[PDB]
This record gives C-alpha cells, sequence and structure tokens, in this order.
C-alpha cells in the first residue's frame, strides 16, 4: 500500500528546496510536505517531491522525535552540506 | 500550527 522513495534536491539560487512541512513532535502531527512550490528543485528533481509525503529521513536521521523547528534547521543544513543536496526517504501511499 | 517554506 505505502512505500519508501528517495529524494534528492539541490536548492535553488535563493537557499529554497521549493517545499512548504508541517508537522513535528511539538505538532502532535506526523511532520508532512504540505506544498510543492511548481518547477522548484523538489518539483523537478526525479524521482519529484509530492505533497502529502511524510518526512521519514533526512540525511539518513530518523526525525521522529524531532520538533518542527529541529528539523526546519536539519533542511537548512544540508546546503552548508557536502554535495550541498538534501536527501528525504519520505513515505507514499 | 505551524508550516515553514524549505
Ligand atoms: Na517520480
Ligand atoms: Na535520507
Amino acid at each position: 500500500d505505502s512505500y519508501l522513495v528517495l529524494i534528492r534536491i539541490t536548492p535553488d539560487e535563493d537557499g529554497k528546496f521549493g517545499f512548504n512541512l508541517k508537522g513535528g513532535v511539538d505538532q502532535k502531527m506526523p511532520l508532512v510536505v504540505s506544498r510543492i512550490n511548481p518547477e522548484s528543485p523538489a518539483d523537478t528533481c526525479i524521482p519529484k517531491l509530492n505533497e502529502g509525503d511524510q518526512i521519514v529521513l533526512i540525511n539518513g536521521r530518523d526525525i521522529s522525535e524531532h520538533t518542527h523547528d529541529q528539523v526546519v534547521m536539519f533542511i537548512k543544513a544540508s546546503r552548508e552540506s557536502h554535495s550541498r543536496e538534501l536527501a528525504l526517504v519520505i513515505r507514499r501511499r | 500550527s505551524k508550516e515553514t517554506e524549505c
């Protein structure tokens, strides 16, 4: 029914990946993609990021016990990265 | 109910 996807994204010139996030352990709501900015890096990588995708790992980090704000920081940290690339393992149904 | 642009 549900399956895991590894998504790999490089930020645009502004530093953004082109998606919005909701949830976190503070939000009593799993952590999920709420928006894909059309034609952004998140929309244009293969495989691509989808609205409603549940975030499982961020750069191999299990984020199930981290706050919303923490996860946003984890996302930003991957621009200062080695490959400057973001690697998300997501779950889709 | 937080929503953040990434
Ligand atoms: Na795809
Ligand atoms: Na990952």
